[PDB]
């Protein structure tokens, strides 16, 4: 983004919603707080139950829109390699990436909007008192408070539907993979008869799909999906009508 | 040949992010010379990938509104070239069936009025209106199911003159589409919520005259005057500013509009 991505994909642990409260941030300076310091217990539940609703349905929701995309990218880029290997991994970091990044999209306004919906809640009912200063403060708060934890809040769903996304497309990808182990059996190296013809009589040499892996050169886009997913710290590891 | 061959290596060089960002500016200044570019691009390795990359490693710019200049100006090249591809007769099916729209509409859902996110707006419609240009019934079909109609009507309330003059012309060919027209017409709502909108495009047209927008505005009334629930509702809510001389004067010259227009006006009456 602008402001450089605060966590790597290991930072945050998914299993459960306990995952997030380490990664909470209560900007002290708050007036709500400042006022009623009490109030800061609130924070942890408001976000933890604005994650628990949204997580399943933009978990559901993205895979199922990068899916077709993606079977049908790696389909047409693999269409001349009869090896499952190279298919299926440069298909796995390519759904994990675009999953990732329409969990992002999807979630990002619903959570802002989620969150501070709960901390107001939660501040109206440990304040039954409700002075007209008091519910500026509270507003004010609930919204500073949404806005500084959206982004962890969001990396725990994006987590998610990244785990969740690898098995969905391998499971996609039967077929494909069916189709080059069934040649092999037969003695056959799996091509895709339309593209063998349209690649042979119709592409230019420098640009043409070759029968085989692609010179390990041409899978840098597919190892960049690898390395660099929305919204982590890349990887280093060094009425009616009538 | 040294031409070709120049192509060729900026069409290699799109898959590694070291050499992608000069290839993407050099090739998107070749597709108004390079007729079979779209299909080099389908079907060479990695390529349509890498343009979906450019597209996803914007996102995290989305939301917060962070987007640069130079960010917006690198995913538009992205954005040019998949204009190209949905414009190919040869490689707009597959364009189709590989959803790639739906990675373009997080852009056209953005509100920011920056002049980065402006022009990633009008260039990620560019794609869209390239998509329609032909009037396939399979390409309008996509779009009602995927729900771009509420991200075009939105445009064409809040948008640039640019932007509300392609998102216009969306909404002019769904409509044109006879299973568009139904679906736009199908309940009070749909059909009121686009007459609205319509409504208060002309009379900022009134006040600030945009030729163009006028007459995708006046086409799209008039192919909803098709429709008899949407005519005799329009008999009801129909701009007076259309009805009278406010923009007689220029459309003076513009006979195609004219000639639409009276012909709404007799449907009405009809």
């Amino acid at each position: 983004p602008h402001m450089l991505e605060q966590y790597s994909y290991h930072d945050i642990n998914v299993y459960s919603l306990a995952g997030l409260a380490p990664h909470i941030t209560l900007n002290p300076t708050i007036p709500l707080f400042q006022a009623h310091p009490q109030l800061k217990q609130c924070v942890r539940q408001a976000i933890e139950r604005a994650v628990q609703e949204l997580v399943h349905p933009v978990v559901d929701r993205s895979i199922k829109i990068a899916m077709t995309t993606c079977e049908q990218i790696v389909r047409k880029d693999f269409a001349l390699d009869s090896e499952e290997s190279r298919m299926r991994i440069a298909a796995h970091h390519m759904m994990r990436n675009l999953t990732a990044g329409m969990a992002m999209i999807t979630c990002r306004e619903p959570l802002l909007m989620s969150i501070s919906t709960n901390l107001k809640n939660s501040f109206a009912s440990a304040l039954r008192t409700a002075s007209p200063q008091q519910r500026e403060m509270m507003d004010q708060a609930a919204a500073q408070l949404a806005q500084d934890n959206c982004e962890l809040a969001c990396c725990f769903i994006q987590k998610t539907a990244v785990e969740k996304a690898g098995p969905e497309m391998d499971k996609r990808l039967a077929t494909e993979f069916e189709l080059r182990k069934h040649a092999r059996q037969e003695g056959r190296r799996y091509c895709d008869p339309v593209v063998l013809t349209y690649q042979a009589e119709r592409m230019p040499e420098q640009i043409r799909l070759k029968v085989g892996g692609v010179d390990p050169k041409q899978l840098a886009v597919y190892e960049e999906f690898a390395r660099n997913v929305p919204g982590f710290l890349p990887t280093n590891d060094l009425q009616a009508w009538a | 040949m040294l031409e070709r061959e120049k192509i060729y290596q900026w069409i290699n060089e799109l898959s590694s992010p070291e050499t992608r960002e000069n290839a993407l500016l050099e090739l998107s200044k070749k597709r108004e010379s390079v007729p079979d570019l779209a299909p080099m691009l389908w079907h060479s390795f990695g390529t349509i990938a890498a343009l979906l990359q450019e597209i996803v490693n914007i996102y995290p710019s989305i939301n917060p509104p962070t987007l640069t200049a130079h960010q917006s100006n690198r995913v538009c090249n992205a954005l040019a070239l998949l204009q190209c591809v949905a414009s190919h007769p040869e490689t707009r099916s597959a364009f189709l069936a590989a959803h790639i729209p739906l990675f373009l509409y997080p852009f056209l859902h953005t509100v920011s009025k920056t002049r980065p996110f402006e022009y990633l707006r009008l260039t990620s419609l560019g794609v869209i209106g390239a998509l329609v240009k032909t009037d396939e019934q399979e390409v309008i079909n996509f779009l009602l199911t995927t729900e771009i109609i509420p991200l075009c009507l939105r445009i064409m309330e809040s948008g640039s003159e640019l932007s509300k003059t392609v998102a216009t012309f969306i909404l002019q060919k769904i409509l044109l589409d006879d299973t568009g027209l139904a679906y736009i017409c199908q309940t009070y709502e749909r059909f009121s919520h686009v007459a609205m909108i319509l409504g208060k495009m002309v009379l900022q047209l009134s006040k600030e005259p945009s030729a163009r927008l006028l007459k995708h505005v006046v086409r799209c009334y008039l192919r909803l005057s098709d429709n008899p629930r949407a005519r005799e509702a329009l008999r009801q809510c129909l701009p007076d500013q259309l009805k009278d001389t406010t923009f007689a004067q220029v459309l003076k010259d513009d006979t195609t509009t004219k000639r639409w227009l009276a012909q709404l006006v007799k449907n009405l009456q009809e």
